[PDB]
């Protein structure tokens, strides 16, 4: 029918009047603010702490909580569903973390979608403006489909790191960062597959196929320290907080970070190539952002922890240790790729002022925050040494 | 040079070739069964198509929010009861959301085929968003309605009451402790395609008849979103269907699973339709047995006949135990009143009617007590009269079943008054079932969840409500109240003069 | 003076403050998760607290345990001084030798009590959890149902208070 | 107050009872699609069409207008408010165009929303990730500040030269797409300017005066005849579609699309300028926007016109003769700007092949639609002229 | 290496600078004025921050509409009358808001300073905006509400009826014919600043006084853009004010201008409010006195003396003439209902009381006319009765002039009885006011609009409407009617029974 059967409280008029009738002349309190026991990081409590902070049903057992008791259902054996026995870190608060770019599932979504339908676009225009013409076939048919797209199972393999966070984080705050982390690691293997699938659609010879990249990943030697570093992130830590520092505060800022910004991003415009650079802004973005929540999370809250600084401090130098190693000897593999460029590509010149600007860069954003004494001269001396 | 682009499924196409073989790759998690590493998943999506989808949604419904329902005070114009029952519904449906984020986060672990970690990894960012989305609602109320109070401060005012503790059972601990594919049948398998599915779009329907379109607005899109989540579900079967352990694990894991579930929804879901509104929509009965009667144990379970699922062996108890399980909980949840973080209301005249009408003998029982409790002045501040008085003046002791949760009453219960107590190495356990007796006996560690009782022990009420801040802004205000109305509100003093002192119930068989 | 802050528990903050020997940390530890926790606990005098305490005392051993340790020590070496990858291996092994559910629960149990971090570390820890959890209930999960409640009662050694059925 | 003091007839139980008791049982027609009157392009009525087609009050004497009658207000002398006079083309039917990506405002605003707020992600993480560092000084003090910072002002021309279309315009489908076609260019030149203020903020010393790119576009040789074709098509021109056409289908497509496409976007990424390209992206994915209804317009419209195909056509080829020779100067007058490169940038094979793609591209997306005969060789011969 | 960006204000900072200049650097159009090259615009925006501010708010907008109000059935339950009024309200202002994307890109073409281009262009856009957004409610009334017809074809069939005529006047050529400045003053200092900016908040109550929430979402929107406008009108002035033309012209093409807009607004808009609406807010009278004398001609007028602006010459007649302008124009749109795109109702008798309430003397007159033709049989198919007829019968010709466009019958209105006859050059044409008189003595080539007798003269009604679309999608039934209520609607066969046949009243002058 036109009106429909179901009578609706808010526009039925004796169903509104019975209502009305009950309401009372004011509110029963004036205190019309979510979440306003929440300690304000900032000037104001923002939307982003309100929705967040406490949605997670932690007992003051763990640092922080504010439930009481016991779980109600534990693991055969008694392991808790959630507990401080999950992580070497200790803190006076797991809520302490603030994502610096207060993000909540909304504005989450809001950003990712927006760059989807700009990708899109940009793809059509692309395509539409033959800009492919002037791209260097070696590098496309060869840099491009074998070793960027050998470099998805790298970011594929940190994204899976995540898994035993996304079910261990200790907090709200912290459990929706990790998350994040994790789903723009997904993305950027998912873009990564998706430039090999444009190419096949607007090159003629050009095979999808995951084949040849898997393979390079699999057996090839460039990315085999790479592969090894990885999979030991992945499959072999079982501290939720040492992956995530780990991954973020030392391999991806390190490996990571060259071959993105200082091997693909630098050469690729050399041999016309602006289509790849288009998908690296979205990697280094993401790189950019979560960096201010890893920061935030390991440094500002725990590096910094008014109790267990010390503590924490040590255990993280401890971890940048322990990864730093295996980090560098991907470094080394990947040197091997510059052999394979074409002659006259770039010197030893350019690849040591690039492998600096990765190291200085890690030591001010990471190694120095927990006071890691690191060698930028033997770093990138012994990486350095894996050339011709 | 024709305008060219690349979709999700063009990409998809590939996804399930992106995990490579190593020595341990393998889950983290205990478990018992084996998801085959070919399983593949129903909707193909990646990443970024997933944001935009969701990113469409929120689009309308955050619109819908901030403007022409702000602009129809529709944050006000809904009945005293209701804007009570949705602090509860939306803050424990909000853990729910949350636990489940953690729980697919573990079964994207657990899972071995790239395409079902995928799967599992989109209602990893559902969860999250529906977390944000119920925290919204409460966040919603809170700033336009008509008593904030509660919906401020669920996250740390739910924490005083015992509903909470059954509530953490079903929606947080039993979503990610135990066997993964356990956790799997008590979110997916049972708690979603059983429960919160059907539940969500009943709430905007008995929000809606109560003036609510708030919660419709959000739960309706928050609705969207299941399909994927029954389908990680039906996955996650078919996934271990192969492995041997299969035929000898399922079924129980899936009976322990559904009876965990019903165990707190069938009282607890009915009662906040039933009590916590003015206006009915259906009587929860029916209801009930078109959910987890006809709908899951019959049309959904028949699908999984054929990978060796078979309808929980619990089942004919549950149905048993079903009938006045809501009617007699509403009776201990308004005696303990002062410690929720919610208004409670007596019945009408024209709601006992109704209550009569659709449940036979309701008013010889329930009515006769609520008549009695309220002409002694239950409501008014001045009677000094908590209803607790009155369970313990008539020798009806009130226990928590050590494994759910659950309040419950076997002296005055018109339903299930079964009752077991057991003494295991200086400690007292009360169990109100055979079900979850067996898993306590089996499972000891798994259940030491200390009960109110047993934390409150000599504790004098109007205490614990001040230091877990059970308070509204004034500092001298509870929260939780008897009546609906907004004069003669309770304060703590009215509490504290009551002298009100918890005592453990178990101990009566020292 | 109940919940949340109570003479009891500022009772232990100030007894954990007196630690300061990981040995000394390490060992009160051992022993207050020995009395205090898991239905084999000594006695349940600290129900409501225990839980709190428990993770105030493991706060004072990590702290030692950091300062004490070095790098590859705090990575593979219990607080006790034990190779933890031993004693994981070894527990492991003991448990799929386990006859039956009966037996594989103790194991289970006992090790979350003796190795619980800051005691092992947390990385051989949960890999414990993960090979000692499947295959408790391996064993517990089979004909779950087979045993009535009353003899399950016996085997579990539960002394039966009271039991009514209408 | 609660309640407020306000009654709404949706929500007043009076009101609305007064409102319910008026209702008709059911709609007093079932035609409920507004605009079914439409002849629609595609397989069923679009939402972009039924908004906007038939909104312009044209009477039946402008073809294809509904209305009947004179206008009621005309210009001192008797000038029609819209009218036939205004414009050498003729149709069957000035609402017959159809913009291909159907965009009304609200598609439009969300996607140029979506560049923008991406656009400054992008920055962000671009000076966040320091990627200045390796960008050629002299590429981005010289090429980038005074000659694409000089091409802003191309841009602006070009916008302002559909000032006098978006009030002559004879149609709404026309109206909105010229409209947009002139926003997207004022869009670029602010883009254009947006990049220099960027830098002027990364980089010590970089002034982001419009004063030096301004003066190069003024009294400069290198856009000497780009300006002066400019100024022509934006101030000579009284004809709102010899405008549109001739900016879109003769000077932009031909001139516009070598400096973005061929020398810009070409060479920036050679000097380690991934910045400018994506600035340029947005421009070509714009143009390309564009160019489908540019090519519906006059084309599918007014070119394949049942009843003035032959009569139209004649008119553009005669526009494309007219406006070509001041393109060819414009694209001779830039050949300069290649001599000002570092040797080794590039050469003259280089610089032709580009010439031809641009040149091709044209005669295939434009020229042969009207059977204009351009010699390609001749045209490039013609511009080579003007290398150094 | 800090993160850093650049927003609107720091690239607006050099947009001045990006006009340069030429021989041929000029408006293309005819003009009196000139525009100062220096002059600045008061928002900094560009294209990119232009487009997300308006996103943002479309999100809202949609949402509300695509969600909660479609949820609400919001559509359906609005007051007939009022549904009938928004096909004419929201098709209308749709034209005003389409020529106005032609009259500021004329406006663009005018201003030589690159802001005062730029502050116009923002406003080609917003217009834009604008007529979809109208578009949209026509759109949005016709796919969900009780009488689509009309508000699904208005476009077309508001070519049948004489109001179209006048709306053409204020809001389509006033707007884009003449000096741009003269347009610049109907369209921007006159029309928005005066009547559209105050009308669009005053529709949104009235339309939520008659349940239209849809309006108001859309409406409300709208307005947020008008500051823009406003500020571009009180530009122009200033970008001209240094310029010796403007002593000259000014105040002329202003008073012009004030006139123009008040001729149409001041009877139709009251008309439109108090005749089709149900519920009331405010009597036209003194609305017109706070937005024209007051609020326009008093404060925002005054403000621009500084520039040598002054309060139109003409305001004192607009005055006197207004009083009882709706009251007699609503005669005239209801005799003439056939020839209408909306559904039109005889004041009822709780509005008639209203009437004679806030208007001395309107029963003595229009109250015992209605009361006549209903007796008459106006409402009924049967009748064979048309208004129009009673003014025939009666002695009373209806003029329309030529250079307004506005109805008027001089011989009955209690208002302006004025009328003037000239023949020249072939032709008749007929005049109701002074100023208009003065207009085409000056202009003749300005004003040659052929009137609805002139076209019709000598055809049969129900020809006309038939050949015009003025059908119902049964092909037989009047889109236009002379009730509203849902039975005994009018068809083409019943008007066709009338055998009415136009003819051009001046005709009977020698
Ligand atoms: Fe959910
Ligand atoms: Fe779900
Ligand atoms: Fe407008
Ligand atoms: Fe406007
Ligand atoms: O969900
Ligand atoms: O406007």
């Amino acid at each position: 029918s036109m009106l429909g059967e179901r009578r609706r409280g808010l526009t039925d008029p004796e169903m509104a009047a019975v209502i009305l009738k009950a309401l009372p002349e004011a509110p029963l309190d004036g205190n019309n603010k979510m979440g306003y026991f929440v300690t304000p990081r900032w000037k104001r409590l923002t939307e982003y702490e309100a929705l967040t902070v406490y949605a997670q049903p932690n007992a003051d057992w763990i640092a922080g909580g504010l439930d009481w008791g016991d779980w109600t259902q534990k693991f055969h054996g008694g392991r808790p569903s959630w507990g401080n026995e999950t992580t070497e870190l200790r803190t006076v608060d797991w809520f302490k973390h603030r994502d610096p770019l207060r993000r909540w599932h909304a504005p989450y979504v809001k950003d990712k979608a927006e760059e989807w339908r700009y990708t899109d676009r940009f793809l059509q225009g692309y395509s539409a403006d033959g800009q492919i013409r002037a791209m260097n076939p070696t590098w496309r048919d060869e840099f491009i489909n074998r070793y960027w797209g050998a470099f998805l199972f790298n970011e594929y393999g940190l994204f899976n790191a995540h898994s035993q966070g996304a079910r261990e984080a200790l907090s709200d705050v912290t459990r929706v960062s990790l998350a994040f982390w994790g789903f723009d690691k997904i993305d950027i293997a998912q873009m990564i597959q998706l430039e090999r699938g444009f190419l096949a659609k607007i090159v003629p010879g050009f095979d999808e196929s995951t084949a040849v990249p898997k393979a390079e990943w699999t057996n090839g030697e460039v990315y085999k320290s790479a592969r090894l570093a990885v999979e030991g992130l992945w499959q072999e830590v079982f501290d939720w907080n040492e992956s995530a520092f780990s991954v973020h505060a030392v391999y991806d800022a390190l490996f990571g970070q060259f071959v993105r910004r200082e091997f693909f991003q630098r050469l690729a415009p050399r041999f016309g190539d602006n289509l790849t650079p288009f998908f690296i802004n979205q990697a280094q973005t993401y790189f950019q952002i979560a960096k201010q929540g890893v920061q935030d999370l390991y440094y500002n809250c725990l590096g910094d922890d008014p109790e267990f600084s010390d503590y924490n401090r040590t255990v993280m130098r401890n971890w940048t240790g322990k990864w730093l190693e295996p980090t560098i000897a991907a470094l080394r593999d990947f040197m091997g790729l510059f052999a394979k460029l074409p002659a006259g590509t770039t010197d030893k010149e350019e690849i040591t002022a690039s492998l600096y600007r990765v190291v200085d860069d890690w030591i001010e954003d990471y190694a120095s925050r927990i006071d890691f004494k690191a060698d930028r001269d033997q770093i990138v001396k012994a990486v350095l040494a894996g050339l011709k | 040079r024709a305008p060219t682009s690349v979709n999700a499924q063009e990409v998809h196409r590939w996804l399930q070739s992106f995990n490579w073989d190593f020595k341990n790759n393998r889950t983290k998690y205990a478990t018992k069964y084996k998801m085959a590493n070919e399983t593949k998943e129903q909707f193909k999506l990646i990443a970024k198509e997933y944001a935009r989808m969701e990113a469409v949604k929120d689009e309308r419904q955050f619109g819908s929010l901030q403007d022409a329902l702000t602009r129809l005070n529709a944050g006000v114009r809904v009945h005293p009861k209701w804007n009570e029952t949705m602090k509860v519904v939306s803050n424990f449906l909000e853990v729910g959301e949350y636990n489940a984020i953690a729980a697919t986060g573990m079964l994207w672990d657990s899972a071995q085929a790239a395409e079902q970690k995928n799967g599992y990894l989109a209602q990893v960012l559902d969860e999250i968003r529906h977390t944000h989305q119920c925290a919204y609602v409460n966040y919603y109320f809170a700033k336009n309605g008509q008593d904030p109070a509660g919906h401020n401060d669920a996250r740390r005012t739910r924490t005083i009451g015992p509903l909470w503790k059954g509530m953490k059972r079903v929606f947080s601990d039993g979503f990610i402790s135990g066997d993964a594919v356990e956790c799997s049948l008590n979110l997916q398998l049972v708690g979603e395609a059983c429960f919160t599915n059907p539940l969500i779009v009943a709430v905007t329907e008995w929000a809606a008849a109560n003036g609510d379109e708030i919660t419709p607005t959000v739960f309706l899109s928050i609705e969207t979103d299941e399909l994927r989540h029954m389908a990680n579900g039906y996955q996650t079967v078919v996934s271990i269907a192969n492995d041997p352990a299969s035929a000898k694990y399922l079924n129980t894991d899936l009976n322990n699973a559904f009876w965990t579930q019903q165990k707190y929804f069938t009282p607890v879901l009915g009662m906040l339709f039933e009590y916590g509104s003015k206006f009915k929509v259906e009587p929860w009965v029916k209801t009930w047995d078109r959910w987890v009667y006809e709908d899951w144990g019959g049309i959904w379970i028949g699908r999984l006949g054929k990978y060796g699922v078979e309808s929980p062996r619990s089942l004919k108890d549950a149905k048993q135990d079903a009938y006045w399980a809501h009617h007699d909980l509403y009776l201990l949840a308004y005696a303990l009143w002062p410690t929720g973080f919610f208004r409670l209301a007596l019945p009408d005249q024209e709601e006992m009617e109704w209550f009569e009408a659709n449940y036979p003998g309701w008013y010889d029982h329930y009515g006769k007590i609520y008549e009695e409790w309220r002409a002694r002045g239950c409501e008014d501040p001045s009677s000094g009269f908590i209803p607790l008085m009155w369970f313990i003046e008539n020798n009806h002791p009130i226990y928590i079943d050590r494994v759910s949760q659950v309040p419950f009453c076997p002296s005055l219960a018109k339903g299930a008054s079964t009752l077991r107590v057991h003494e295991y190495n200086g400690e007292m356990h009360t169990f109100s079932d055979q079900w979850g007796e067996r898993m306590w006996l089996a499972e000891p560690e798994r259940y030491e969840c200390q009960n109110i009782f047993e934390q409150y022990e000599g504790r004098e009420l109007s205490e614990v409500i001040a230091e877990l801040h059970g308070l509204r802004s004034d500092g001298k205000t509870l929260i939780a109240q008897p009546h609906v109305r907004g004069d003669k509100l309770w304060t703590l003093d009215d509490i504290k003069r009551l002298n009100c002192v918890f005592k453990n119930p178990v101990k009566a068989f020292n | 003076l109940g919940i949340h802050s109570n003479d009891t528990r500022d009772a232990w903050v100030n007894k954990i403050a007196q630690l300061n020997t990981l040995e000394k940390a390490a060992e009160m530890l051992k022993q207050f998760r020995m009395d205090h926790t898991t239905p084999f606990r000594n006695s349940y005098e600290l129900d409501n607290d225990y839980l709190w305490i428990e993770a105030k005392l493991e706060e004072k051993v990590a702290v030692l345990k950091a300062r004490a340790f070095n790098e590859v020590d705090f990575r593979h070496k219990t607080a006790f001084g034990e190779d933890a990858k031993s004693v994981l291996d070894g527990t492991v092994a003991k448990m799929n030798a386990a006859k039956d559910k009966w037996e594989a629960e103790k194991i289970h149990i006992g090790f979350r009590q003796a190795y619980k971090p800051p005691i092992m570390p947390v990385n051989y820890f949960l890999d414990g959890e993960r090979q000692l959890g499947t295959r408790l209930m391996e064993l517990r999960n089979l004909n779950y149902y087979d045993t009535p409640l009353e003899e399950l009662r016996k085997q579990r050694g539960v002394r039966v208070v009271h039991l009514q059925s209408p």
